[PDB]
């Protein structure tokens, strides 16, 4: 269910609804490493939409501090399909 | 058969309304069969269907892909149809698509490195010379792209040849014209072959036609721009024609040669960029007084260009340049003509980031007070830019009772609330800080008088000057007329205006943000009750500034409201915690932090626990929320021995409801955690003993959290005795249960290092039976993809059978 | 699964052992301190190691079974 | 309060009309970069490489 091609310089990106909530393991606490997204899943009209739910992007997408410690940031563009 | 190859190359509709896999799987496939299939048809039908008036735009860059691919394997027997596939893609170049023009030129550049140089050249040469202006610029543009593709040095001889054609003009201007669209398109990749492009194009600066003229120095200008800052000796032969060319033409080639000396200016030295500059210079002041409202845009660029420069000293700016710059540009004429206000703008806070910000600002601060209201935003906005891009160290007195008068007068007179007075009043201030003493009393009467009535949308404008000057309001000891004020703002609390309400809020939270409860005038005893019923309003500017004010009241002035309202308010934020806005829930976990600090834990923790026992999910989760933020505000000490004793009571989904509770205690408080383990072991022990499924899974959970939030602490002890009551649990077919299993698992890896975990694998690595092997598979899959690294110093020796060496006998070297 | 050096429930010795054999000699030419225990040890130059791991990279446990 | 507010606006407004008076009495063709349009107004070597073009692409037929 994720894209997982790797990724480069676009910055993902979260809808209002889940804004400040990890996108590997849908957590509420201490955000800390900002999400890098494939070009495919950035380009043309999907810039700046959100990696969860592909609607309009008002926040930086994050991931949490539990994942960055399990290296879960290096696996790839986790936009979702 | 003809229709034969038709039918089956419908293989692109195959892709165009078509699955993904299918999609490459087609795509792949005919690829595979472009060079049977033969260009004739293949084009014959896909040009069509490029052509199709409402296509899509992921659908024309999937057809774009198909034609990259198709034209990479036919190569050499696309030559007879190329003519053809020009017609159709010539257009897409001059789209005002941006990526419609990428699709055209990556489809050219295929198409040239499909055919070769000369048959583009062919079919591309008699379009040279025809008399059609829209012909003419397609052709400059594809012949770009296929120097682009091809190579500079590949088309240079064409290029060479047909700007001295002496047959027309005609060829000689689309040959700079290429020269043009080469510079424009490539940029700087142009630099090694600059002087080539300079001396195939530098003799039309001076021919008899005054149109290849034009167009000789705008492809300088072009070439010139590509280089910077690098390229200036391979512009020598040019700068003789261009220097008597200004001093002799007069209007647009005048025009096109003094935006080429712009150009080339910023590339020179000191010596020869301050000695054109003088020429440049005497020719643009004589220009200052001519007629078309593009030949000010180019004289204003070329201004800002040459006055960035180092050979330009502010001596010889402010007493040549500004006299007449200020003469001519500053009149309100200027200021509604819009295509040339933000210009203008740019270029005097440019002129004042070298010359200095004292004259400037003089000059036009003078110009403050006007009957027009566009010359007065222009002014203020180039005030305020250049007094944050330099601040204002050189105010005098005179300049500062000058500019508060001004902000003053201008901020009564507005007709409607607008950000830019607003944002002026503020930096103002704010730079000024601590200068202000008496325009102090005099501002505090203009926002009086604004903020006492006229539509609130006056009202909130000046709740956000409160806001954002209450701290140099307050920073020179005057709050007495600040508690006016807060008295003011205070009566203003009955708004029907959501939008007013909030900013009424903001307001008089920036000033009791500052303001000491003792000299708080208003008895903190009577706002507070007036204040608890608006924490029930539903908009969320007047629910995040009520939330931040309550919790700064019980944080500094807890000692006056008797307790049980704090209670109340507690219980009542409670359901704020499931706000889908990040501001109300960051918000109210500080206000209940400090609500929690203020009245003591024991007494919230008794009703959290009663809350947590009898409601339905949603509030169980937010009362679990709670008792974590209790229990980190003050010290986990306080509410361990009582969350463990309501774990003594005998009833089912009670147990349940404890361990969820302690999974997202662990989960919130991370790092402060590390003494508190020893405590829950067993609890986790008789849990992980238990036969309930959600006791095994959700002490997992905590043993996953607990994990996570102990590590680089010293806490090994206690997770190895709990791995070995979790271990057993591999063997459930329940997927939750194995789901937080491996959560656990993946959580001990870091906590308690791969080689433990390498140690409890190997045994079932190789078991006889297949699901033990599935189950020990996937766990060590699991160890190796996180800290491979690692595993090389913790494999046990495997010794060599007859066959093959399997000793690693590097390390076993002894130094 | 795509990822190389993976297992499951079929896999052999073999390839289990040729794996680990593979990926020791590539830490071994990464870390740069182990190359130095190894030059010394055997008394040769670094690069000439260096060759030699990567020679003994095609074929380690030498061919498989039948 | 108010009405002191309402005085002092009156009197600023009056000083800077005051001002205003005092100093008074002391004191397009269209054409785009955009367009090849000009204002009123009004061997080969190119031949010879296209020769060599043309050369080159019948003989490649
Ligand atoms: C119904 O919509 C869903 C389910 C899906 C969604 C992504 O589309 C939507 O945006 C999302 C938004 C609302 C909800 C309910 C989701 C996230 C929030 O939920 C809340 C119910 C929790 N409550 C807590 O966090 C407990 C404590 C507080 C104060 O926080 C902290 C950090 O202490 C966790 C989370 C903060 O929920
Ligand atoms: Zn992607
Ligand atoms: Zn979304
Ligand atoms: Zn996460």
């Amino acid at each position: 269910i994720f894209c997982r091609k790797q990724a480069g310089v676009a910055i993902g990106r979260l809808c209002e609804k889940c804004d400040g909530k990890c996108v590997i393991c849908d957590s509420y606490v201490r955000p800390c490493t900002l999400v890098r997204i494939c070009d495919e899943c950035n380009y043309g009209s999907y810039q700046g939409r959100c990696v969860i739910c592909g609607g309009p992007g008002v926040s930086d997408a994050y991931y949490c501090k539990e994942c960055t410690i399990q290296e879960k940031d290096r696996d790839g563009c986790p936009k979702i399909v | 058969e003809e229709q034969k190859e038709r039918k089956i190359m419908k293989l692109l509709l195959k892709i165009k309304n078509g699955t993904p896999p299918m999609r490459k799987a087609a795509l792949r496939q005919i690829t595979d069969k472009a060079r049977e299939f033969g260009a004739g048809p293949l084009f014959n039908q896909i040009l069509p269907l490029l052509m199709s008036p409402t296509l899509e735009d992921q659908e024309r860059h999937l057809l774009v892909k198909v034609i990259d691919r198709i034209l990479y394997k036919l190569d050499d027997l696309v030559r007879p149809y190329v003519h053809k596939i020009l017609v159709v893609i010539e257009p897409l170049l001059i789209d005002e698509d941006y990526y419609a023009r990428v699709e055209g030129r990556e489809i050219i550049s295929n198409l040239a490195k499909a055919a070769g140089l000369a048959t583009m050249i062919s079919t591309m040469r008699p379009d040279i010379d025809n008399m059609d202006e829209y012909v003419r610029n397609t052709t400059a543009r594809a012949f770009a792209v296929v120097a682009s593709a091809l190579g500079i040095p590949s088309l240079l001889p064409f290029l060479k040849a047909v700007c001295k054609s002496k047959k027309s003009w005609q060829a000689r201007h689309t040959g700079i014209k290429i020269v043009q669209q080469i510079a424009i398109l490539m940029g700087c990749a142009i630099l090694p072959h600059l002087r080539s492009l300079v001396e195939i194009i530098e003799h039309g600066l001076v021919d008899e036609q005054q149109k290849v003229r034009t167009i000789s120095a705008l492809a300088i200008a072009a070439l010139a721009e590509a280089a910077t800052p690098y390229g200036i000796e391979s512009f020598d032969s040019v700068l003789k024609p261009l220097w008597k060319g200004i001093r002799q033409h007069r209007g647009k080639g005048l025009a096109a040669f003094l935006k080429a000396i712009g150009y080339l200016i910023p590339l020179m030295d000191a010596e020869y960029a301050n000695y054109y500059t003088r020429e440049v210079m005497l020719i643009l002041i004589r220009e200052f007084q001519s007629p078309d409202e593009e030949m000010k845009k180019i004289v204003l660029k070329v201004v800002k260009q040459c006055c960035g420069t180092d050979g330009v000293e502010a001596n010889y700016i402010k007493t040549e340049i500004l006299p007449p710059f200020f003469k001519h540009f500053w009149q309100h004429r200027m200021a509604l003509d819009r295509r040339n206000y933000r210009q203008l703008v740019d270029t005097t806070v440019e002129l004042a980031n070298k010359v200095g910000a004292a004259e400037i600002i003089s000059r036009i601060v003078d110009d403050l007070k006007d009957e027009a209201e566009q010359y007065r935003k222009m002014v203020m906005e180039t005030i305020e830019k250049i007094m944050g891009n330099l601040g204002a160290a050189d105010i005098d007195h005179k300049l500062e009772e000058q500019l508060i008068d001004g902000i003053l007068y201008a901020f009564q007179e507005q007709t409607t609330e607008d950000s830019v007075m607003l944002n002026g009043f503020g930096t103002v201030v704010n730079a000024l800080g601590k200068r202000v003493k008496p325009y102090l009393p005099q501002i505090c009467g203009t926002v009086l008088w604004r903020l006492n009535n006229k539509s609130a949308k006056v009202r909130q404008q000046a709740a956000d000057l409160i806001s954002r000057t209450a701290v140099v309001m307050k920073t020179c000891q005057e709050e007495k007329l600040m508690g006016h004020l807060g008295v003011v703002l205070y009566e203003y609390l009955g708004e029907e205006y959501p939008e007013v309400l909030g900013s009424i809020l903001g307001a008089l939270k920036a000033i009791v943000n500052v303001i000491g409860m003792h000299k708080m005038t208003p008895p903190i005893k009577d706002l507070l009750p007036r204040l608890t019923p608006i924490l029930k309003n539903r908009h969320e500017k007047v629910q995040e500034n009520c939330i931040d004010l309550v919790g700064r009241i019980a944080d500094r002035g807890a000692e006056y409201v008797s307790a049980r309202e704090w209670m109340r308010i507690c219980f009542e934020l409670l359901e704020l915690l499931k706000a889908h806005k990040k501001a109300i829930r960051r918000a109210t976990v500080n206000t209940f932090g400090y609500i929690a600090k203020a009245i003591g834990p024991h007494d919230v923790l008794a009703t959290l626990l009663n809350n947590l026992k009898v409601q339905e999910r949603q509030n169980r989760v937010c009362t679990t929320v709670a008792i974590a933020i209790v229990a980190e505000t003050c010290s986990p000490f306080t509410v361990l021995p009582a969350l463990m004793n309501e774990y003594r009571v005998p009833e089912l989904n009670v147990q349940n409801g404890v361990l969820k509770s302690l999974s997202f205690l662990f989960e919130y408080i991370g790092e402060m955690g590390k003494d508190y383990i020893y405590a829950v072991t067993p609890l986790l022990e008789d849990a992980l003993m238990d036969r309930d499924l959600v006791h095994r899974q959700t002490a997992s959970a905590v043993v996953q959290h607990m994990s996570l939030g102990v590590y680089g602490f010293g806490c090994e002890d206690s997770l190895n005795h709990l791995l070995n009551y979790v271990w057993p649990n591999v063997f459930e077919t329940s997927p939750h249960v194995i789901q937080a299993v491996m959560g656990a698992l993946e959580g001990l890896r870091v906590a308690i290092g791969p080689c433990r975990m390498l140690q409890y694998c190997l045994q079932g690595l190789f078991h006889p039976a297949r699901k033990v092997r599935d189950v020990y598979w996937k766990i060590y899959n699991s160890i190796y993809i996180g800290s491979q690294d690692a595993l090389i110093a913790h494999y046990p020796r495997i010794y060599n059978d007859d066959k093959n060496t399997y000793i690693r006998y590097e390390l076993d070297y002894i130094l | 699964s795509k990822y190389i050096g993976t297992g499951h429930a079929d896999t052999t010795k073999w390839e289990w052992l040729v794996n680990q054999h593979r990926d020791s000699y590539c830490s071994y030419m990464g870390h740069f301190d182990l190359l130095n225990y190894f030059a010394i040890a055997e008394n040769e130059s670094k690069a000439r190691v260096r060759f030699n791991l990567m020679e003994k990279m095609l074929q380690p446990c030498g061919p498989p079974a039948d | 309060d108010q009405n002191k507010l309402e005085e002092e606006m009156r009197k600023r407004k009056e000083r800077v009309e005051k001002w205003r008076e005092e100093q008074r009495k002391k004191a397009g063709k269209k054409w785009s970069l955009e367009d090849d349009d000009d204002d009123e107004d009004d061997l080969d070597p190119l031949d010879a490489y296209m020769e060599e073009v043309k050369e080159e692409v019948k003989k490649f037929n």
